[PDB]
């Protein structure tokens, strides 16, 4: 009947403090337990891989969020680097309370974990996206830790060439968390993409790298862009969408190009075989740097008869537009392609990945979807109709139909009513009018035993920013309320950030302050007990912040309009004492690249924070163990326990 | 290296005009950017004026706008400083200095080559 | 008539600022900014737009990048000189500067190319060309240039207008001249093997090609690849970590009865340690298994007599096999349990008191339950008693610590070596048993037998190896599991992971995969000691090094490049290899891994055919008379 | 009053075994011409019109062709004159393939009265420039002084008096096989001695007549080309001193006694001691 609870994230990162949660449950009033918790290495006797931290839990202060320090000296001396098969380690809580009171076989209760030598964050940018053979390559790296503060650990950098061989290697200390370096491309080197990797010296699994292209090129004077009127084309048998495109052709320095636009058309498959149109070629004069070309509906079906196909054979595929203009007095030419204009079946895209599974019978099922334009932005104001058919538990099936428009950025949140004793749930989701997009989904019920079920609902379906206090409601469904308290914890970036309790009431609520520690993604895992069996549920809430902790604003003032050689005052503004790494890049390099490389923005910084996220899916579970290990936790109460996962697979 | 020689300075009264000159040996004078500096006795170096390596645009300090004029002749390897309306707080050793194209203006340490400096003394 | 032109009404050329500095990236500096900072800088001569990015790294507010600045430069009247990528010497090209007029005035601009040494221009370079450029339009001015020099020629193109409206621009840009001939790559592939004697040292020929241009040499690079992984497909294992957890038992009855529970409990713990399957179980099961050994170590100490002799009860006389069987177990439990070292030193002293005159071991009274002895009971009982103490004294040899028992340790190995004179005499006889030969030759290779008396028990054991199907062994039989398990521990010492041991390990894994696991005492303990030694030996690959050294003599003098490859992270290495010419190169190779060497010598080759337009064709012929100015006669 | 000239453009293909498709004609006119627009759209309204689209702006004509044949196909047009042209100089014309623009063909074309390629002197593997006015024959005594020209203003590299023999005519040049009389000074050709085979070349479009059999004084700058027999080869151009040596009928006269003495004392000062006293 009494339990000791032990929580940790499923993957330990070495050199990083490991967040360990400990909790007493169903303990009498005048009881105080004591003990320790540490990482232990089996098969090297019981030598610890961490110094222990002591914990003390009373009956009224029955939970403690600990920070177990994981040093690299104790992790190598215990023997984890000399281990075979796979990277596995054990978190062990030691207390004589389990032996001298609960009469269990050991004074030990723990869990099985994975360990990783991947730590910190390394960001690195180059001098250029594309370089000629024989040109200097400058690169900088930036060393940070888990707390997004600059780190001082010694790193190793290497440069791999176009075939993939190490041509340069430096191991340098980080007193100021940066490293500038320069090297030269060989004069007779083949074209390709190179790879600059950075890695900590004692952290063996620190993948962080960016790539640059090597190509023979002379720098262009003007960039050619091919913009269609729509990013899609409907292949409905009754209606065909129009095929009109606009070729803006401007110089790099602003002014439009006086020239003649020469256009060829064609079709392209998934393998990469180009099939051109013999005939139907366009040759137009540029006025104000633009060329609005149009492909007629009578000319389009005539070209398919030359290729002996029809309008029903456009199920996959994409329409290929290659354009090469010539400057009408200059004699200079540049090319441009258009390779992302697919033949589609619907102008909208369905994303039901935010809709959770394994949902509680007797609770409302939260159908949350994302409506996006086809190869474009998320669209708002689109109606979504859901036909929900509940299958038979022994009675007749019943059909529900609930319609709701999309609020903002394609977010729709449709609650549908699910009763008790469901067998399965079949969904038929239709979105858009006319020509809808369809999606089918079959979700399974929990098994017919029922220890109790827990429902988590979200009243405000808006994604909050940093500073918004979000409210959530908790109701226990389907069993007798023999419990007294709910217990919750907030999971973010593969650590346990905050952990607290909340007393049980009629209509029970809790407020969670969305902090900047809680990432663009955080989890909310809450549970209780019904006797000696766990009942759990979880929920994923994303944060739409997208802002720095400090700031960095660059500004060149005035009304622009600068000549060459003039003096420019570049203004630098920041919130703290900061090292500011700068660079002024030529926009004409973006037209010379065959594949235009995408550099470093702030959106790549926020997705590096969720690389340490250990959870898969929106949350939930038909079991109470499947809630925990889909959130990324490992747990043991003494009888039920989680198995160790197999890296970040999640089938 | 490319070397610098200053001339033109001397004793003068308050409110007069003066034409400074900076001779430059070497052949790659058109590839380097120039700039006249000054250093008061007791204080560090500051900028008076600076001109591009091509001689296409000029920069002047906040006290030097309107009163002073910098010019470049790349055919004779010369640098001039046409000065007017002198004040007794302008008494400094006037230096001539060379630097690259990607150089900053207020930083004195980032310039490459230097001369010896000429003395301009303004009395009242 | 229609020949209106300007004639020296033009500007001074030196009054035009010449455009010469055209980089593609600039402002590459790191500044220390205390809140606010202004950098006063100078724009380059390239007429594009600039994207200025920035990255802040503060110690208190962390990492932040900036929204980039689109900074646009514009000259309004300018000329653009786009070069080709590479032009050969004595190849006539057309330089095409294009005048650009974005003003609302009909201009008249004279354009000339300045005469630089290394270019043959039209008229020597002094001649200029006028063209009038309309308002808001652009005009090209062609120049037919042939180069002369081999390196680089800095040419300047100057465009100047009149004093009716002073316009002007000048572009100076360095032209890159390709060397004489075409490029030529030569690959000299060499499969490396420093192991055995296939390429431990070698020489490489030179390349005195008669197609070589004599001054157009390039650098020649070396690159080396060690494509040698390790295929995992040869170690399925798949032995169940649940039936081994059923073997973690508490010691129960007397001295015989304890060891059929205690010695499979230690052999389950020593298996699950060395196969590292404690993650499939809770970690409470490990600390349970320590306490089962911790109570069981000092449980047999109640049965310990006052001379190091062991029996089932205290009133029963002592057995020789059982005293060796506990000395085998408690020596391995000395790592787990910090017991008394010197009490086990007198345990082996009683076993040396029953030494025969010829080197045998004799048991005066055996144990009661002879199923604990396993496959020892048979016609060769005297052979199996002698080899089992030889296993037992070698495991107990580590308990002999410091120098206090080291003179008694000399008496241990002298009684082993006299028993090797008796076990080696029975092994060189020939006709032994199936179980009696497997326990004999494994005991010889532990205690370091002489190799003439060691290998004759190796070949006699390998003759008894009746295999069928895709299995190799010596409905489940209970007695044949122990015989295969002693032979698998011996085979890993002579040929570690061999062609037969990879398949003979897979046989008795299937024998332990039946319901109930193993069905006696000795086939449980030794086979879990055999498959634990196999699973380490099948997952221990560490082939590395590949030391390689190259050396040459010539234009550089003597120089040499040495490099080691293998840390088994990197897929290959490439270096610059600044060596001489195509002459005189010596290679010395070391290490012990498979490699692939490639030497990439690049140089310039012959000219051959021009191949001047054989697919497409274009021709143009003009006739008539055009008025000209200046020239000579 | 306006003046104009006429063009003739003829293309075809041999690319039935190569990359096929349509074609874009990209030509460059002369430095002060623009094309007459009404002559170009004559080939846009015909039935077998060849050109399907045109657009010009100044000295640049763009023509789209829809079909390319294996036989000769010719289109002619006109272009007027804006400004006189200040230099004799060719231009280019590039014919691109319409579906594969990296496969193209660029052929130069020259003036109607002059040649196509620039003037250059190519012998063995090294060529040399051959532009810059024309060398003139000086007579001096019928009309600067030699030591001022020998050392200070061009710095003359070779000094030779030489005997003219055979006059050839190879391509756009007129070669002169010679025989060395006296070696004065040498920069390149260290192994120069008397009675050696030297080829002096001149531009064939210039008016320079050279007399065979007589002995001249020729001074100038060394070249980078070598002759067919292995000797260094020399070029007659600007900064070259061409004076014939006067005959013994002239220097034995009384009027040119002190005048020939300036010429003979130059041969002993510069031939035995050289420049700078
Ligand atoms: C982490 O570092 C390792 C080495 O430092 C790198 O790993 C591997 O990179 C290769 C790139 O060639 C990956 O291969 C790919 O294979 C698939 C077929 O499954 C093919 O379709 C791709 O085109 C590509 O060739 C490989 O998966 C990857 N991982 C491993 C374990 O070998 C890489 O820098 C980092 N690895 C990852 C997964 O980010
Ligand atoms: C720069 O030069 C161009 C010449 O190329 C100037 O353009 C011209 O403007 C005059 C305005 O009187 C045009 O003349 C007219 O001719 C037509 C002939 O049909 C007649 O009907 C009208 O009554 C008038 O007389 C002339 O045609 C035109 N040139 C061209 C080629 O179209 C231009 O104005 C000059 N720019 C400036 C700012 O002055």
């Amino acid at each position: 009947k009494p339990r000791l609870l032990l929580f940790s994230p499923s993957v330990v990162h070495l050199g990083v403090p490991l967040s360990v949660g400990v909790q007493l449950q169903d303990v009498p009033r005048g009881q105080v337990v004591k003990g320790s918790v540490f990482l232990r290495n089996p098969s090297r006797n019981n030598v610890p891989c961490s110094p222990k931290v002591d914990f003390t839990l009373s009956s009224e202060r029955d939970f403690a969020l600990l920070s177990l320090q994981v040093p690299l000296k104790d992790a190598k001396s215990c023997g984890l680097h000399q281990l075979l098969r796979g990277p596995e380690v054990q978190l062990v809580a030691h207390s004589p309370w389990l032996k001298d009171s609960l009469s269990r076989t050991t004074n030990i209760q723990g869990i099985n974990l994975l360990f990783s030598s991947r730590r910190g964050h390394l960001f690195l940018q180059t001098d250029q996206p594309i370089y000629n053979p024989g040109q200097r390559v400058r690169y900088r790296v930036f060393a940070l830790d888990q707390k997004m503060r600059p780190s001082t650990d010694t790193i190793t950098v290497m440069v791999e060439n176009s075939h993939g061989l190490r041509v340069r290697k430096k191991e340098v200390y980080m007193p100021s968390s940066i490293f500038q370096d320069d090297f030269v491309i060989p004069d007779i080197s083949e074209p390709g993409t190179w790879k600059i990797s950075a890695r900590f010296s004692d952290g063996l699994e620190s993948n962080s790298s960016t790539q640059f292209e090597v190509k023979k090129y002379v720098l262009p004077n003007f960039e050619v862009k091919i913009t269609p009127g729509k990013p899609y084309i409907l292949t409905v048998p009754g209606h065909l969408d129009e095929m009109q495109l606009d070729i803006q052709a401007r110089y790099i320095y602003g002014k439009p190009v006086q020239g003649v636009a020469y256009v060829r058309f064609g079709l392209l498959d998934e393998d990469g075989k180009k099939t051109f149109f013999r005939g139907l070629e366009s040759q137009t004069k540029l006025v104000n740097g633009q060329s609005h070309i149009s492909l007629s509906k009578a000319e389009f079906q005539d070209a398919l008869e030359k290729l002996n196909m029809g309008i029903t054979d456009l199920q996959g595929l994409r329409l290929y537009v290659a354009a090469a203009i010539i400057e009408s007095p200059g004699g200079e030419m540049e090319e441009a392609e258009l390779t992302s204009w697919y033949f589609v079946s619907s102008p909208f895209s369905l994303d039901l990945s935010k809709t959770k599974r394994h949902l509680v019978p007797g609770a409302p099922f939260l159908l949350q979807a994302l409506v996006r334009e086809m190869s474009g932005s998320p669209a708002s104001g689109i109606p979504v109709k859901v036909s929900a058919t509940v299958s038979s538990p022994g009675s007749v099936p019943e059909v529900q139909d609930i319609q709701q428009n999309t609020d903002g950025s394609g977010q729709v949140s449709i609650p549908i009513i699910i009763p008790q004793t469901i067998s399965e749930l079949q969904l038929s989701v239709s979105a858009g009018s006319p020509h809808p997009a369809i999606a089918r989904l079959t979700v399974a019920a929990p098994p017919s035993g029922g220890p109790g079920f827990l429902s988590i609902e979200r009243p405000d379906s808006r994604p909050p920013r940093v500073g918004d206090t979000l409210n959530l409601n908790l109701r226990a469904v389907g069993s007798g309320a023999t419990f007294s308290h709910y217990y919750y914890m907030i999971l973010s970036r593969g650590q346990i950030v905050f952990m607290n309790r909340e007393p049980k009431r009629t209509l029970t609520s809790v407020s969670v302050f969305v902090d900047h520690h809680l990432a663009p993604s955080f989890y909310f895992v809450a549970f209780y007990y019904h006797g000696d069996h766990p009942v759990a549920n979880s929920l994923r809430v994303d944060v739409q912040a997208g802002a720095c902790e400090g700031k960095l604003e660059l500004s060149v003032d005035g009304a622009k309009q600068y000549r060459n050689g003039e003096s420019v005052k570049l203004h630098l503004e920041t919130d703290s004492l900061a090292l500011v790494a700068l660079g002024a890049l030529d926009t004409a390099l973006y037209a010379a690249g065959s594949k235009s490389h995408k550099p470093l923005n702030m959106g790549k910084v926020f997705e590096a924070m969720n690389s340490y996220d250990l959870g898969c899916g929106p949350g939930g579970g038909d079991s109470a163990l499947q809630v925990f290990q889909a959130a990324g936790l490992a747990f043991s109460d003494g009888d039920q326990w989680t198995l160790s996962r197999k890296r970040l697979s999640c089938p | 290296q490319v070397q610098l020689v200053e001339s033109g300075g001397g004793l003068v009264q308050t409110g007069d005009s003066l034409r400074l000159s900076c001779a430059a040996s070497g052949r790659t004078f058109s590839r380097y950017a120039m700039g006249w500096f000054r250093q008061a006795p007791g204080k560090e170096r500051e900028l008076v004026a600076a001109i591009n390596w091509s001689g296409g645009s000029t920069y002047y300090a906040d006290f030097a706008k309107g009163r002073f004029t910098i010019s470049r002749d790349n055919a004779k390897n010369m640098l001039y400083l046409r000065m007017s309306s002198l004040k007794p707080e302008d008494t400094a050793v006037y230096y001539c200095a060379a630097g690259g194209p990607e150089v900053e203006i207020t930083r004195a340490n980032e310039y490459d080559y230097w001369g010896q400096g000429t003395q301009v003394t303004v009395s009242s | 008539a229609l020949e209106i032109l300007q004639e020296e009404d033009l500007i001074d050329e030196d009054d035009i600022p010449v455009r010469s500095f055209f980089p593609e990236n600039w402002l590459w500096r790191v500044e220390t900014v205390d809140r606010f900072q202004i950098l006063t800088l100078w724009l380059p001569d390239s007429l594009t737009t600039w994207e200025i990015h920035g990255l802040s790294l503060s110690k208190t507010k962390g990492l932040c990048v900036a929204t980039p600045v689109q900074l646009r430069v514009f000259r309004e009247f300018h000329l653009h000189l786009r070069l080709p990528m590479s032009v050969r010497r004595f190849e006539q090209l057309e330089l095409r500067p294009v005048l650009y007029n974005y003003l609302d005035k009909n201009l008249t601009v004279s354009v000339h190319v300045s005469p630089v040494e290394g270019l043959c221009l039209a008229g020597g370079g002094g001649l200029a060309q006028q063209v009038l450029v309309p308002a808001g339009s652009a005009r090209p001015v062609a120049f037919s240039v042939v180069p002369t020099a081999a390196a680089a020629v800095s040419l300047k193109v100057v465009a100047r207008g009149s004093f009716e409206f002073p316009v002007g621009d000048a572009v100076s840009k360095v032209l890159q001249i390709e060397k004489e001939g075409a490029i030529h790559r030569e690959e000299l592939v060499y499969e490396l093997n420093p192991l055995d004697h296939r390429g431990r040292t070698l020489e490489i020929p030179g390349n005195s090609d008669p197609n070589m241009i004599p001054d157009g040499d390039f650098n020649s690079y070396v690159r080396v690849t060690a494509s040698d992984p390790l295929d995992t497909l040869g170690s399925e294992g798949a032995l169940s970590p649940g039936g081994v957890a059923s073997l973690l038992r508490l010691p129960r009855g007397c001295g015989e009865e304890t060891m059929i529970y205690l010695a499979p409990t230690l052999a389950a713990s020593r298996y699950l340690d060395k196969t590292e399957q404690w993650s499939t179980l809770p970690p409470e099961t490990k600390d349970h298994a320590v306490d089962l050994i911790q109570k069981g170590y000092m449980r047999i100490q109640q049965f310990r007599k006052a001379d190091g002799s062991y029996a089932a009860w205290l009133s029963r006389d002592s057995s020789t096999w059982l005293t060796a069987f506990v000395l085998k177990v408690l020596s391995l439990a000395q790592e787990q349990v910090g017991g008394s070292p010197e009490k086990l030193q007198e345990t082996s002293n009683w076993l040396l008191s029953q030494q025969q005159a010829d080197g045998s071991f004799q048991d005066p009274c055996p144990v009661l339950d002879r199923s604990m002895q396993g496959g020892l009971v048979g016609n060769d009982e005297t052979v199996a008693l002698t080899a089992f103490v030889t296993i037992a004294l070698h495991h107990g040899l580590a308990v002999f610590q410091d120098e206090g028992a080291e003179p008694l340790k000399q008496r241990v190995e002298a009684s082993i070596s006299k028993a090797n004179s008796f076990l080696g005499e029975k092994a060189s006889a020939g006709l032994l048993g199936a179980h009696a030969a497997a326990i004999t030759a494994y005991a010889l290779s532990l205690t370091k037998a002489p190799v003439d008396l060691l290998g004759v028990a190796h070949n006699n054991l390998m003759a008894m190896a009746q295999e069928t199907g895709d299995n190799l062994y010596w409905q489940a039989p209970a007695l044949w599991i122990e015989t295969t398990a002693y032979a698998l521990l011996h085979l890993l010492l002579h040929e570690g992971k061999a062609e037969m041991a990879d398949q003979a390990s897979a046989w008795l894994t299937r024998q332990g995969s039946f319901q109930g696991g193993f069905r006696s005492t000795q086939d449980t303990v030794i086979a879990l000691d055999a498959l634990s030694a196999y699973w380490i030996a099948s997952h221990t690959t560490e082939e590395r090094g590949l030391n390689v050294t190259l050396s040459s003599t010539g234009r550089n003098g003597f120089k040499s490049h040495a490099l080691q490859l293998n840390n088994r992270q990197i897929r290959g290495l490439e270096e610059e290899l600044q060596f001489s010419l195509g002459s005189k190169i010596n290679v010395k190779v070391g290490g012990n891994s498979k490699g692939t060497l490639k030497v990439l010598r690049t140089y310039n080759v012959l000219d051959m055919k021009n191949t001047t337009c054989q697919d497409l064709q274009i021709e143009v012929t003009v006739k008539g008379h055009v008025e000209y100015t200046m020239e000579a006669n | 009053q306006e003046s104009r000239v006429h063009y003739t453009v003829c293309i075809w293909r041999n690319g039935k075994v190569g990359l096929s498709g349509m074609a874009i004609a990209d030509v460059t006119l002369l430095s002060g011409f623009h094309a007459l627009r009404a002559d170009l759209e004559k080939l846009t309204s015909l039935s077998d019109r060849y050109v399907s689209h045109f657009e010009t702006e100044g000295p640049h004509v763009l023509l789209y062709f829809d079909s390319v044949p294996t036989s000769r196909e010719c289109v002619g047009f006109e272009a007027v004159q804006e400004v006189p042209v200040g230099l004799v100089q060719p231009a280019s014309a590039t014919l691109y393939d319409y579906y594969n623009p990296e496969r193209r063909c660029s052929v130069f074309y020259g003036a109607p009265s002059k040649s196509r390629l620039l003037a250059t002197l190519c012998s063995a593997e090294v060529c040399q420039c051959a532009e810059g006015k024309c060398p003139r024959q000086r007579r001096a005594l019928e009309r600067g002084y030699r030591m001022k020209f020998a050392c200070y203003y061009p710095r003359v590299e070779y000094g030779f008096q030489v005997k003219v023999l055979r006059e050839d005519s190879r391509a756009a040049f007129r070669l002169f096989e010679t025989k060395i009389t006296q070696v004065l000074h040498f920069t390149k050709d260290v192994k120069a001695a008397a009675n050696q085979m030297r080829n002096f070349l001149v531009r064939a479009s210039c008016r320079l007549r050279l007399e065979p059999g007589k002995e001249y004084l020729i001074m100038g700058l060394d070249g980078a080309t070598y002759d067919l027999e292995g000797h260094p080869q020399y070029l007659l151009d600007s900064n070259s001193w061409i004076e014939e040596m006067p005959s013994e009928r002239l220097c034995r006269s009384t009027r040119q006694r002190a005048a020939c003495a300036q010429l003979n004392d130059f041969l002993n000062e510069f031939g035995t001691q050289g420049c700078q006293v």
